[PDB]
């Protein structure tokens, strides 16, 4: 997901830094990785089959990653206000 | 002294006691083809046809198939040679899988198979365990006609 | 039973089923019992053809 919104984000990474410390720098455009980890979602769940654990596995992990921004950020907005 | 008394001891031995190894070897070095039959044929054959492992039964198939053994032997050819020859083919399939091209050696596989899938049925269910083994052949005979009709076909 | 006492003699056997390979819940994890342990299988290498008199005790037991 992060290289799929380096390239819908063109921005250039110096060899000193990473792709990920780019993105991870201006973190005004971080939205970008929760769509391109969608379009995965459906690319993968299209050829997932029955008797598949990781069918299910990879939505626990997405949901859980996400609920946890979620829950970040609400609880510093909270803390903060 | 000749181990030829030695293995009729053990033959007769294991006519009382029941060890393959030894009956095999012994009685057909004695000439006792009906028993023989009645010994490889009713366990031996289903047993590795069943549970792959073909290696001895192909050893004691072709010491069965000894020419100077079958002018003596009465119906080798019936089942004998006859289990023998789909030795033969599976073992010459797998040459054909190792292989890529060899139309002269799938012609000769093509004519086996029509031949033999006329001699199959007509022996064999000599009681239920009989069917099994006819039935594990047929369908095993049905198997290669369809694979190698299939792998006969132009690219 | 019935079934097959139904049958002629040809077919009047039915091999024994392979052990395991059953889960509940289709979609899931290949393995799933409830009544589990265990410490040794029944020979599946080597198959065993089920008779109307095997037939005849294991309901004799049910």
């Amino acid at each position: 997901a992060i290289q799929l919104a380096l390239d819908k984000r063109m921005c250039t990474v110096p060899q000193n830094l990473t792709a990920a410390d780019v993105y991870f720098r201006e973190v005004s455009q971080m939205e970008i990785i929760f769509e391109c980890l969608v379009d995965k979602e459906e690319a993968d769940l299209e050829s997932t089959s029955i008797d598949s654990v990781e069918w299910a596995n990879i939505v626990v992990n997405v949901n859980t990653i996400l609920k946890d921004m979620l829950h970040v950020a609400c609880q510093y907005r909270q803390s903060k206000n | 002294l000749p181990a030829q008394w030695i293995h009729k001891a053990k033959a007769v031995r294991s006519r009382r006691d029941g060890d393959k190894h030894k009956e095999a070897l012994y009685l057909l070095k004695s000439h006792q083809w009906n028993q023989c039959h009645k010994l490889v044929t009713r366990h031996l054959a289903a047993d590795a046809v069943i549970n792959e492992n073909y290696r001895y039964l192909r050893g004691f198939l072709g010491e069965l198939a000894r020419p100077e053994h079958c002018k003596h032997i009465q119906d080798w050819e019936t089942a004998g040679k006859v289990y023998l020859d789909y030795i033969s083919v599976i073992e010459m399939l797998n040459q054909i899988r190792q292989d890529e091209c060899s139309g002269g050696e799938l012609e000769k596989l093509h004519t086996k198979v029509m031949s033999l899938c006329k001699w199959v049925e007509l022996i064999q269910c000599y009681s239920a365990k009989g069917r099994l083994a006819q039935s594990e052949m047929a369908k095993r005979v049905a198997n290669i006609l369809r694979v190698v009709l299939s792998l006969q076909q132009p690219p | 039973l019935n079934c097959l006492r139904l049958i002629r003699p040809e077919y009047a056997w039915i091999v024994q089923p392979v052990s395991g390979a059953v889960y509940e819940r289709p979609g899931a994890s290949p393995k799933r019992n409830y009544d589990g342990e265990s410490s040794a299988v029944p020979s599946s290498s080597q198959i065993e053809i089920l008779e109307l008199r095997d037939l005849e005790k294991e309901y004799v037991l049910a």
